[PDB]
RNA sequence: AGACGAACGGCGCGUCUUUAAACCAUGCGUCGGGAGCGCGGCGGGUUCAGGAUGAACGGCAAUGCUGCUCAUUAGCGAGAAGUUUUUUGCUUUUAGAAUUG
DNA sequence: CAATTCTAAA
């Protein structure tokens, strides 16, 4: 099923050049990037990282428009790198937990809002959604004084607070939270493509993995011990595949299932 | 649930899972076994509700 | 010694069913604190626990 | 001791040692015994009294 | 001890920790060789 | 005939022969330490630093050392032998029949 | 329903 695999790997592909676009669309991932380049310090490389240094700083001196279109040609000219997995790992990892905060505050704000006055899910989504920020939800909210809406002036101003250290955060971005929410949501929809591509390709590759590992039987080592190493196997050797190769599937694995089941029966038999 | 249309109680086998996992990555917390519902009941609150 | 096992003779012995039940649990545990130590894939933890 | 019982349940061959549990009379019962009835499985040897 | 009323609830998990003296590992039992 | 087997000893027993090893792995089997406090301290852990090991440590702690003073066990029932040793010890439940008050 | 026999199934 090489459209499985192949699909797989080009829509990863795809996911991890959105969540850099992204990446490039957001201040402080760019910070960071550039801080951690400056201490890991390749001409190319080095011509490539001036070009960066150039792009940022005409970008961030233009905040004010064609941004858009500055922010699409720092998308094509920002993926010819190749990214290495711990870095790739790691940003990713620090904008997650970004992006972690981020939902601590919602999380915080709609406790406020959702069973301390047991607010109607339909109509908050329908009205608070949007703007985020202004009266809109503040005191526009009691404007109409329907029955949800005169039970919150006793916590308007824990909304208040607590939204203001929203905005603390926003400045801490730097990017309105309308367009953080956008971008966050934009690479989790990448990422969603991505967990639901090893998710086809560990449901699919099931069948396959299972069918290498039946050639062992009378071992000695417990039926289960032979599936769950040689699937761990499989996954690792998966992990890099490479689907230019004409080989098929089960010749990129005999190896790696011979060994780990080798150390099985050495190690627990 | 958060603010994603999603229903605090509802169950969602695993194909309406993979779908809502297209949908929706974030916000539609997916915990499965034990830790699911362990996690759950420390969300409820009891006085209010009562 | 409320689950005593008998030493009979040898592997056979004259006890509460306990020691058998304790001691699949603690396979069962072992096993998957071994999966969650090599990050195998969801369906394998999924049938361990 | 060890690598006997291990022994004792892979083939054992235990040592000719004697017990004894001879039928005594229960306690607080007087008698006088009239007749003794001796029964053999065929092909057995038999016995003095028989 | 010379008790007055017996109070019975749920065990959380620190009091599970305060009964106990120490963990269980090993599924194994006895020496085998010796009954040790 | 002696040696070693987590500390000492007795005995058991594995191996070795003037040597302390080896085997094994909560590093073998089994009995014993009239006394409590004191002295230091085998053994075994903690902290630190060194870069694969050195130092310090006292909760505890062995073989021992100078001292102060609190006084001597045992399941049950059968059985054996000579105040002393020694053997043994239950498939009980589930029904059914007859008979008592 | 307290024993007292005997039998039979594990
Ligand atoms: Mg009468």
């Amino acid at each position: 099923t090489r459209e499985g695999e192949i699909d797989i790997a080009k829509r990863i592909e795809d996911g991890i050049n959105q969540v850099q676009c992204s990446v490039a669309e957001y201040p402080e991932a760019i910070t960071y990037l550039l801080e951690q380049y400056d201490r890991v310090e390749p001409e190319l490389a080095r011509e490539k990282f001036a070009e960066l240094r150039a792009q940022y700083v005409v970008t961030r001196d233009t905040i004010k428009a064609t941004a858009q279109e500055e922010i699409l040609k720092l998308s094509e000219v920002f993926k010819q790198f190749r990214l290495v997995p711990k870095q790739f790992d790691y940003l990713v990892n620090s904008m997650r937990v970004m992006m972690d905060r981020v939902r601590t505050q919602e999380r915080l704000i709609m406790k406020l809002c959702v069973e301390q006055c047991k607010m109607p899910k339909k109509n908050f989504i329908t009205l608070f959604t949007g703007n985020e920020t202004s009266d809109t939800w503040f005191n526009a909210a009691i404007a109409m004084n329907k029955p949800w809406s005169e039970k919150l002036h006793d916590v308007s101003e824990e909304v208040h607070r607590a939204l203001q250290k929203l905005q603390q955060i926003e400045e801490e971005t730097g990017l309105t939270i309308e367009q953080v929410k956008d971008i966050n949501r934009r690479m989790s929809i990448g990422e969603a493509k991505a967990r639901r591509a090893k998710k086809e390709m560990v449901e699919a590759n099931l069948r396959l993995v299972i069918s290498i590992a039946k050639k062992y039987t009378n071992r000695g080592l417990q039926f289960l011990d032979l599936i769950q190493e040689g699937n761990i196997g499989l996954m690792k050797a998966v992990d890099k595949f490479e689907y230019r190769r004409g080989y098929k599937f089960s010749t990129y694995a005999t190896w790696w299932i011979r060994q780990a089941i080798t150390r099985s029966i050495a190690d627990q038999a | 649930g958060g603010m994603t249309n999603l229903e605090r109680q509802q169950i969602l086998t695993e194909e309406q899972y993979l779908d809502a996992l297209e949908e929706f990555g974030d916000e539609f917390d997916a915990k499965m076994g034990a830790e699911a519902i362990q996690a759950l009941l420390k969300s409820m609150d009891l006085e209010q509700e009562c | 010694d409320l689950r005593p096992l008998v030493p009979l003779d040898g592997g056979r012995f004259a006890t509460s069913d306990l020691n058998d039940l304790y001691r699949r649990v603690i396979n069962r545990n072992n096993r998957l604190k071994r999966l969650l130590d090599l990050a195998a894939p969801d369906i394998i933890v999924r049938n361990e626990k | 001791t060890p690598e006997e019982k291990l022994l004792r349940a892979i083939f054992g061959e235990k040592a000719s040692d004697v017990k004894d549990s001879s039928l005594r009379v229960p306690n607080g019962v007087s008698g006088t015994v009239i007749d003794v009835q001796v029964f053999t499985r065929d092909g057995v040897e038999k016995d003095k009294r028989a | 001890e010379e008790f007055d009323a017996i109070k019975i609830a749920l065990a959380s998990p620190d009091m599970i920790r305060s009964w106990s003296f120490g963990e269980v590992k090993k599924p194994e039992t006895i020496n085998y060789r010796t009954f040790k």
